[PDB]
C-alpha cells in the first residue's frame, strides 16, 4: 500500500520526415576515380567537391 | 573588568524584555530523476545498453 514513482510521460513518434537540401546534380566520380592523369605525390591533387 | 572584590556584589535594579530571532531549516525541495530520459533522453539502443 503506498505511492510509487514511475517512469515519466513517454510519446511516441509518429512518423519520420527526411530534411535534405535542392541537390540534383551527382558527384564527379568519373574526374575523381576514373581521371586520365594522376598527379605525383609531392605534387598531390586537391579538388574541391 | 570586572570589578571583582571578596565584598563586593552587583545586583540589576532594572530588567529589559528582548525578542531575539533564529532562523532554522527544516526542509529541503523533494527531487526525483528518470534516469532513462537523464543518461538516454528518447533513444532506443542508448536504453538497450
Ligand atoms: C527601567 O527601564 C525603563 C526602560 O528604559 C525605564 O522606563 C523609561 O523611563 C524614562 C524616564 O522615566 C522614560 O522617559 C521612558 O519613556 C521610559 N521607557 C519606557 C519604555 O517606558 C524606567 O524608568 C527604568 N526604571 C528605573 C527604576 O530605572
Ligand atoms: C567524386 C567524389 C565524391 C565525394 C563524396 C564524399 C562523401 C563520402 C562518401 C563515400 C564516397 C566514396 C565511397 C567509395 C566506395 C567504395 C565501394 C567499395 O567498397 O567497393
Ligand atoms: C573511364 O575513362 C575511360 C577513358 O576515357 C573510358 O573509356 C571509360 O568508359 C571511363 N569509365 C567510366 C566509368 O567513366
Amino acid at each position: 500500500k503506498g505511492i510509487y514513482q514511475t517512469s515519466n510521460f513517454r510519446v511516441q513518434p509518429t512518423e519520420s520526415i527526411v530534411r535534405f537540401p535542392n541537390i540534383t546534380n551527382l558527384c564527379p566520380f568519373g574526374e575523381v576515380f576514373n581521371a586520365t592523369r594522376f598527379a605525383s605525390v609531392y605534387a598531390w591533387n586537391r579538388k574541391r567537391i | 573588568s570586572v570589578a571583582y572584590s571578596n565584598n563586593s556584589i552587583a545586583i540589576p535594579t532594572n530588567f529589559t524584555i528582548s525578542v531575539t530571532t533564529e532562523i532554522l531549516p527544516v526542509s529541503m525541495t523533494k527531487t526525483s530523476v528518470d534516469c532513462t530520459m537523464y543518461i538516454c533522453g528518447d533513444s532506443t539502443e542508448c536504453s538497450n545498453l
